[PDB]
RNA sequence: GCUAAACCUAGCCCCAAACCCACUCCACCUUACUACCAGACAACCUUAGCCAAACCAUUUACCCAAAUAAAGUAUAGGCGAUAGAAAUUGAAACCUGGCGCAAUAGAUAUAGUACCGCAAGGGAAAGAUGAAAAAUUAUAACCAAGCAUAAUAUAGCAAGGACUAACCCCUAUACCUUCUGCAUAAUGAAUUAACUAGAAAUAACUUUGCAAGGAGAGCCAAAGCUAAGACCCCCGAAACCAGACGAGCUACCUAAGAACAGCUAAAAGAGCACACCCGUCUAUGUAGCAAAAUAGUGGGAAGAUUUAUAGGUAGAGGCGACAAACCUACCGAGC
RNA sequence: CUGCGUCAGAUUAAAACACUGAACUGACAAUUAACAGCCCAAUAUCUACAAUCAACCAACAAGUCAUUAUUACCCUCACUGUCAACCCAACACAGGCAUGCUCAUAAGGAAAGGUUAAAAAAAGUAAAAGGAACUCGGCAAAUCUUACCCCGCCUGUUUACCAAAAA
RNA sequence: UGGCUCCACGAGGGUUCAGCUGUCUCUUACUUUUAACCAGUGAAAUUGACCUGCCCGUGAGGCGGGCAUAACACAGCAAGACGAGAAGACC
């Protein structure tokens, strides 16, 4: 009798089935005694909009632009046109030592920093 | 009804195309070459029924042995139906005793 | 509505945009740390006994201690196995057909247009 | 349609590939190895002819092995081989009796041993079996060391094994720290069973157990592409001033 | 953010911040009478009031005092011809009230006057078939059905 | 997105219009037309291309080819291979008769030298950079792509930016500057952010 | 739905073969038909319309332009042939070859009306020579292609029989031959290589005489008159 | 001339060869597809039975890793139905196929979808133009049953002999099956189209080949041996066993709730009497409103009462104020 | 789970009907939290005396509602339910369906498609005189009568769907 | 261990006094429903084919001997079609 082919949402069963299932919106605080939702700042995702007043830049690339060919970026390509020049730079002076790769750029860890790369801690 | 309307479209039987031509040489590899080659080495199918004839029971119980191991497991539930069927079929059905 | 095509467009550029800023992304992670992916990950197999990839969730507790999480079966018991094999001898059949089919298709073709043969 | 290969090939064709594949070849030929065990509950013609009495022709006889159920609670304890019997039996002994259900069960004992090479007591659910056969074999550790994993019957004994022979191959200061001259006793007592430790530390190890560790061996954290790019680059740097 | 892992906060933990969107919300004409200070979205399921606000004033420098969200139900009675049900989606809508006393109203997004051709037009098909039309007549009744086309 | 049934058949009117949508309803299951596989470099028909109509009703007569369907081999003369149907019938006007061209082969027509108006049958031959063109068996020549206007009818040639279309310049200009850091940490050290409290490790699993 | 406009935004465009209509009337002048029985007159007054009217001119220089070996003096007998030719078309219905002799405006005119009945038609004899009264031409690439319109007179004797579904006679008498004069336009596609002359239309005069009368009667009907609605004149 | 009829593809079947798929982002063991808190919680254990033995009870073939032969031999067996080796000998192997099906066929499949069931589970039907539909003025004629064009005139298994002539004259006890014998008032059939039911070579017989030898290892032979031809059906029970699924109805129980006007009475498993529970009698209904109802009349209605919610006991069983009651509208043993 | 809200429809079948025709098809719109769901830091340590107007009195079946000592703790209004002529019975089914008010309504609906008044059939009303003489039986209907025999102490339970009983 | 009785109670099985009444003597009148006709929608069981009579006989609409007999529609009737009707019961 009942449809068990249809989605099954918040908007299906008893109060307590309503009431608890949820329709993928992230928290944003915690439920203290009393039924009082406390709400933490820090857990609502803040906006960061820049200043957008003199940008050049607009939605439509006029079609008068040449075709570039297409080059995907690769690990090789970046550190090719950032740490190499540097890195030559040292080899001809003569000082360098596999020991200042943190001054080449180079992150031993991810720990202590606010952006971790693996795993990444930011958002999109 | 029951009858179709139309004439079907003719069908073109080429009897000279290279299976046709070729058909039943080496047949007699054997006599014309020194019995180096069997006339049932020529027979290209089923491995269980390579130089060898029966009936439906020894078919299936030839094919069980030889490639029963290899089968599906659907189709080798089948072949054992089939084959318990067939055996109390022909050991105790019949006309003649 | 007035310029359809308009949406298409805007779609397409924010679709490149995010492209070109996750694949810069990616170069950095490959070249600070080398994972090709920024969420961890497992190779295991479910209740079911086929091979998955589950992504890692963030806790604040070790998973030993974690209820639900030990309650999550990730071991196939011995029963599946003969499923797997049914699994499995399905998917042949699929396969079989297909390459048959398109075996039939070629062969009618070529009947059909005899230049291609020539 | 018909499989490439017989059902019952894809254990050693799974063992072909994969993770499995790259486990120790000693490991893997031991794994292999179907050796037949010893006979317990049933007794050895000894005789591969024997004269049939009725027809006086000599006829060929074999040994055909009863099956032997080993329920899990034999896996903590050395049973010496001997196990649950699940069978039938005609009523009296008679064939045009009933045939019914019957299950022998072997007698079963809590006893103390020691282990020289470890210095450790364990104490152990063995069988009567199990003790005449450490009596013949003179000593928990020869009995240990000496009957194969198929005689054994046991990841208990299998892992006691393991760990008699690791400490033979290491010659571990552990056993009686501050008596060398009994350590060296023991160890030239049990001196025949030496064997290298690469292959010593994979005895006993199921197939799960052996995927484990070798998993963990493999378990390496990737290299920063960093690291090797700036290696080549410095390479190719030297290899350039050295043409110059 | 939709579709996205959200990193876990801990006490003590850094202001949670989001750099890029997937957010993209729908202003409409609303369906009953409203208030003047009342406007009406169409905003992602994934989106609470907060994070509208949040939107709202940041992107759009909107200032806003209210909001208020409910989950729309789509009709899944369409039925194609395999006599398979056909769902619409379900989505949320969001009633915003502005802060400082402004009001809103929805304008005429395709008024007559601009959709009427101020410019010209010459379509090719069109002058035919309008010159055909104009030209051809409805045959004289005292005629009776004879062809018109002979001069006779 | 897309929504073409296994064995649907394609038709003058385009895919996706209301015409095609009445004549190939999605319940509708014919029979498949067999078309002769032709490969995508194997095939040297395209649009504005001059052809000869080798067999029909008014066969040795050239025209342009305005439409191509890659799925049936089919291509389109413009005036040539026409009947004639009535447009704009209603329950009280007669029709407008206006001329509708019907497919043809590949093989139905032949593709022509612009210098020699002859049929002549064509192969496809590098050039000395490398760059693919179709020379003929006979009298060898280059006979290009013919240039045909755009799908979405664009002319650059006569294109005069909108308020809101980037300017070329600033499209072109390069501001990238590699570096060794992620566009979040980057917009905020340049907006001047500071965030001071770290993030406590977590677990994952 | 509609079919006036094929879909949009489609490389493909339905081609067209001939105009809506003429570019510029021609208004015949009162009195053509005593000019008929007036034969020198006529020709006086054909020569000096042609050689007052600069249009007609420039619209054959431009027709020269792009056709050169086109002359003027042997139209009118092709141009009757041609009419000819059309009209004996419709006795066997071969709409096949008619479409290669008249327009595609012209053929609903010869066609729609005798769908369903069996015409027999025959020329019979000629009263007077047929003369170009007017040389038009169509504007310059309006929309890529280029027509040119001829004005031509006929003054000819003509018979008439046309016959209902049943065989019945509905209209004419098939051998009595009558006189018949009427102006015919002839279109062609300058552009288009494989254009060609072809009879489009024709010009009825509002001084025309009445044509024949129909065998039988006709009644026509008057307003209806719904129960609120009473009758007016 | 209406309903209709025809229309060949989708694909499927059997082989050979070859060892197959499984992270776009997010969610998915909690009530799956649910961003985010302290636990201990873990698999291994002979298949049975139908059936054959004309009952049945010991017993009764079930791939176990090389085609052929040894050989249906040695052996086993209520020594019976039947079961049945080994030593020994050794065999070739080039996927690109078909004296396979063509929409009631071939996979169930257009799809495990619609639909049915609480669940495990069960499980379909169909399509047809044309080169062009951006030619709809198009895919014409005829053809099963059923009707219309076009109701009927004494009398009779409806026909036959006939006749100038439809009937009128004379003769004539429907078909299959089962019983000795049936028109029998013994069973089946409204009609049409499609589908639907005799499978095996021991011996003998016929025709070839060779011949005291035959046969392309093995077997037979006191004219035999080798090869071919030709003989052994379909549908239908109550049942039995194994493994899953069911206590949203109902039987009983557990947790924590709710309802019972008015009068007499007395602190009542008291009386009258609403809501409410039940169903003695009558009538209607009997393909019904209802696979158990309606109207009247009835017992109880502060109690061993009635009832909403969640949970529990599962078939070699549960539960039962024992009716052999109830366990999802057929329970002497559910599905 | 959108299922008589708006617009358009070659529409046309809901046991009939339809032009606005419509409980059918396509498109558009909607139900906005204060009501409700979703709660609670740790370790120890407290908690004999019903309810019934709780005062009388009277009980038995003995009951449905309580903390403190210390440590830690100051951010706050997020998410979800909200429509309808609706559920379980194959149906727009005379059936089944918990609770609070209304105790006859201020809310909600229509037994008759039109005609005639034959038979038989169903329900109801009225009836001269008699009053069970009908019938296996006072079954039904009318009235509001008494007493006895058999069985079981009594209230209660049972064959959902032919037996309510003496079981 | 075995046998009797007592008040109250009962939709339990029989009986009785009086009243009561259409249960009956012997039915009648009226109303509604049903019904018949008109208009719309529109099933099921059943069906070898039927051009489907009576009496007597034989083994009965179909056979034998007599008799009867233009065709056809509607409303009732239930004597027959062992009315499939209607299923059950007995060996
Ligand atoms: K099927
Ligand atoms: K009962
Ligand atoms: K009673
Ligand atoms: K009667
Ligand atoms: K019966
Ligand atoms: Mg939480
Ligand atoms: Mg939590
Ligand atoms: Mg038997
Ligand atoms: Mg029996
Ligand atoms: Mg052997
Ligand atoms: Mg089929
Ligand atoms: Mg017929
Ligand atoms: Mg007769
Ligand atoms: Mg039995
Ligand atoms: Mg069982
Ligand atoms: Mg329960
Ligand atoms: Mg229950
Ligand atoms: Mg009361
Ligand atoms: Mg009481
Ligand atoms: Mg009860
Ligand atoms: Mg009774
Ligand atoms: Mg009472
Ligand atoms: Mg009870
Ligand atoms: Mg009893
Ligand atoms: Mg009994
Ligand atoms: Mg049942
Ligand atoms: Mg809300
Ligand atoms: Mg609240
Ligand atoms: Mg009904
Ligand atoms: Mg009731
Ligand atoms: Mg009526
Ligand atoms: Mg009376
Ligand atoms: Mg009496
Ligand atoms: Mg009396
Ligand atoms: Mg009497
Ligand atoms: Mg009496
Ligand atoms: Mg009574
Ligand atoms: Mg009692
Ligand atoms: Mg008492
Ligand atoms: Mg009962
Ligand atoms: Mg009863
Ligand atoms: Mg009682
Ligand atoms: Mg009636
Ligand atoms: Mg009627
Ligand atoms: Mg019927
Ligand atoms: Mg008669
Ligand atoms: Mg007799
Ligand atoms: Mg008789
Ligand atoms: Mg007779
Ligand atoms: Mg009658």
């Amino acid at each position: 009798g009942a449809d068990r082919m249809s989605k099954w949402t918040s908007k299906r069963g008893p109060r307590s089935f309503r009431g608890r299932k949820g329709r993928g919106a992230k928290g944003i605080g915690f439920l203290t005694s009393g039924w009082r939702f406390v709400q933490i700042k820090e857990m609502v995702p803040e906006f960061v909009v820049p200043d957008l007043t003199g940008f050049k830049l607009k939605p439509y690339v006029s079609y008068l632009a040449p075709e570039s060919e297409e080059t995907p970026l690769t690990a090789a390509q970046l550190f090719s046109e950032a740490v190499a020049p540097a890195i030559e730079k040292d080899f001809k002076d003569g000082t360098f030592d596999p020991d200042n790769l943190e001054k080449y750029g180079f992150e031993p860890t991810q720990e202590g920093k606010l952006f971790q790369l693996y795993p990444r801690n930011f958002l999109r | 009804i029951g009858i179709r309307l139309t004439l079907p479209p003719p069908k073109v039987v080429d009897r000279w195309n290279e299976k046709r031509a070729m058909f039943g040489v080496y047949d007699n590899i054997g006599i014309l070459g020194n019995f180096e080659k069997h006339p049932k080495e020529l027979i290209r199918g089923p491995i269980w029924l390579r130089g060898w004839k029966g009936n439906e029971l020894q078919r299936c119980i030839r094919k069980r042995k030889m490639v029963g191991s290899r089968m599906f497991a659907d189709d080798l539930h089948n072949l054992n139906k089939r084959i318990r069927y067939l055996y109390k079929h022909f050991n105790r059905h019949g006309k003649f005793r | 509505m007035p310029s359809p095509e308009r949406l298409d467009k805007v779609v397409d550029s924010m679709d490149a945009l995010d492209k070109v800023v996750q694949e810069r992304e990616d170069a950095l992670r490959l070249l600070q740390t080398g994972q090709e992916r920024a969420r961890p990950g497992a190779w295991r197999r479910d209740i079911f006994g086929r091979i998955i990839w589950h992504k890692f969730k963030q806790w604040v507790i070790p998973w030993h201690l974690n209820k639900r999480y030990n309650r999550k079966r990730f071991f196939a018991l011995p029963y599946v196995d003969h499923f797997l094999r049914l699994e499995r001898e399905k998917r042949a059949r699929i396969k079989a057909r297909k390459e048959n089919l398109e075996r039939k298709k070629a062969k009618i073709l070529l009947k059909k247009f005899p230049h291609l043969a020539e | 349609p018909l499989h490439k290969y017989p059902v019952w090939l894809w254990k050693r064709l799974q063992l072909r590939e994969g993770i499995c594949s790259r486990l120790p070849g000693h490991y893997l030929r031991s794994l292999e190895e179907e050796r037949t065990p010893t006979p317990v509950h049933y007794r050895p013609h000894g005789a591969k002819f024997k004269i049939n009495p009725k027809n006086g022709q000599r006829e060929r006889v074999e040994d055909v092995p009863i099956p032997i159920y080993f329920p899990p609670e034999s896996q903590r304890g050395l049973w010496g081989g001997e196990g649950w019997i699940l069978g039938q039996i005609y009523a009296n002994n008679d064939k045009l009796s009933k045939r019914l259900k019957k299950v022998w069960k072997p007698q079963l004992f809590e006893r103390e041993f020691y282990s020289e090479i470890l210095d450790k007591k364990f104490t152990v659910t063995v069988t009567m079996r199990t003790l005449d056969l450490i009596d013949e074999a003179y000593g928990l550790d020869f009995y240990i060391l000496k009957t194969p994993k198929e005689d054994l019957c046991s990841k208990f004994g299998m892992d006691l094994k393991r760990g008699m022979l690791l400490r033979l191959a290491r010659q571990d200061p552990q056993l009686h720290p501050e008596d060398p001259e009994r350590r060296a006793a023991i160890y030239d007592k049990y001196k025949e069973f030496a064997i290298p430790e690469e292959e010593a530390e994979w005895v006993g190890l199921t197939l799960e157990e052996a995927i484990e560790k070798q998993r963990l061996l493999e378990e390496k954290d990737p290299v920063p592409l960093f690291k090797i790019y700036v290696a080549e680059l410095i390479q190719q740097l030297q290899q350039q001033a050295l043409s110059e | 953010a939709r579709n996205v892992v959200y990193p876990l906060y801990r006490l003590g933990g850094p202001q949670l911040r989001v750099f890029r969107t997937n957010f993209f919300i729908q202003l409409v004409r609303p369906g009953v009478a409203q208030p003047e200070d009342t406007v009406q979205f169409r905003i992602p399921m994934e989106m609470t009031r907060v994070d509208l606000r949040n939107y709202l004033e940041g992107i759009y420098n909107v200032p806003v005092a209210a909001v208020r969200t409910r989950v729309q139900h789509g009709s899944n009675k369409r039925r194609d011809h395999r006599n398979v049900r056909i769902k619409k989606p379900d989505y949320k809508v969001a009633y915003v009230q502005l802060a400082h006393g402004q009001t809103f109203t929805f304008p005429d997004l395709f008024p007559e006057k601009d959709e009427s051709p101020e410019g010209s037009a010459a379509d090719d098909l069109y002058s035919m078939l309008e010159e055909e039309r104009q030209q051809r007549q409805s045959s004289d009744p005292r005629r009776g059905g004879v062809p018109s086309w002979f001069g006779l | 997105k897309v929504t073409l049934p296994p064995h649907y058949r394609y038709g003058m009117s385009p895919p996706g219009s209301v015409a095609d949508k009445r004549k190939n309803p999605p319940w509708i299951r014919r029979r498949p037309v067999v078309v002769e596989p032709i490969s995508d470099e194997d095939w040297y028909l395209f649009c504005g291309d001059t052809v000869e109509i080798l067999e029909g009703k008014d066969a040795g007569k050239q025209g342009k080819v305005v439409q191509v369907i890659r799925q049936r081999n089919w291509v389109v003369v413009g005036g040539l291979n026409t009947h004639y149907r009535y447009i704009g019938k209603t329950m009280d006007y007669r029709g407008t008769m206006i001329p509708s061209e019907a497919p043809l082969l590949h093989r139905q027509v032949k593709l022509v030298d612009p210098m020699d108006r002859k049929p002549t049958e064509i192969e496809w031959r590098f050039t000395e950079a490398g760059e693919r063109v179709r020379v003929s068996t006979r009298s060898g020549r280059i006979i290009p792509k013919p240039e045909f206007p755009r799908a979405d009818g664009i002319v650059p040639e006569t294109w005069i930016d909108g308020p809101k279309d980037t300017s070329v310049e600033d499209a072109l200009e390069r501001t990238y500057v590699p570096c060794l850091k992620t566009l979040q940490e980057e917009v905020m050290e340049a907006m001047g952010i500071k965030e001071t409290r770290k993030y406590k490790k977590v677990y994952w699993y | 739905a509609g079919l006036v406009i094929p879909p949009e935004k489609s490389d493909r465009s339905i081609h067209l073969a001939c105009t809506a209509g003429i570019f510029d009337a021609y208004v015949p002048p009162e009195g053509d038909a005593r000019i008929s029985s007036l034969s020198k007159e006529g020709l006086i007054e054909r020569t000096e319309r042609m050689k007052k009217t600069m249009a007609s001119q420039v619209s054959i220089r431009r027709i020269k332009d792009y056709d050169a070996n086109f002359k003027i003096k042997d139209f009118p007998e092709k141009a009757k042939d041609i009419f000819i030719e059309a009209h004996l078309c419709l006795n066997n219905s071969d709409h096949d070859r008619l479409h290669t002799l008249v327009t595609e405006h012209c053929f609903p005119d010869m066609t729609w009306d005798i769908k369903y009945k069996t015409v027999r038609w025959s020329f019979v004899e000629s009263l007077e020579p047929s003369h170009v009264v007017q040389v038009r031409c169509s504007s310059m690439m309006n929309q890529g292609n280029v027509y040119g319109q001829i004005t031509v007179r006929m003054h000819t004797r003509q018979t008439l029989a046309i016959y209902d579904r049943f065989g019945r006679l509905m209209y004419g008498q098939e051998d009595v031959p009558k006189d018949v004069l009427e102006y015919v336009v002839f279109e062609k596609q300058l552009t288009n290589p494989y254009g060609s002359w072809r009879m489009h239309t024709k010009i009825v005069p509002p001084w025309a005489p009445p044509k024949q009368p129909i065998l039988k009667t006709v009644m026509i009907p008057g307003p209806q008159l719904k129960p609120e609605e009473e009758y007016e004149e």
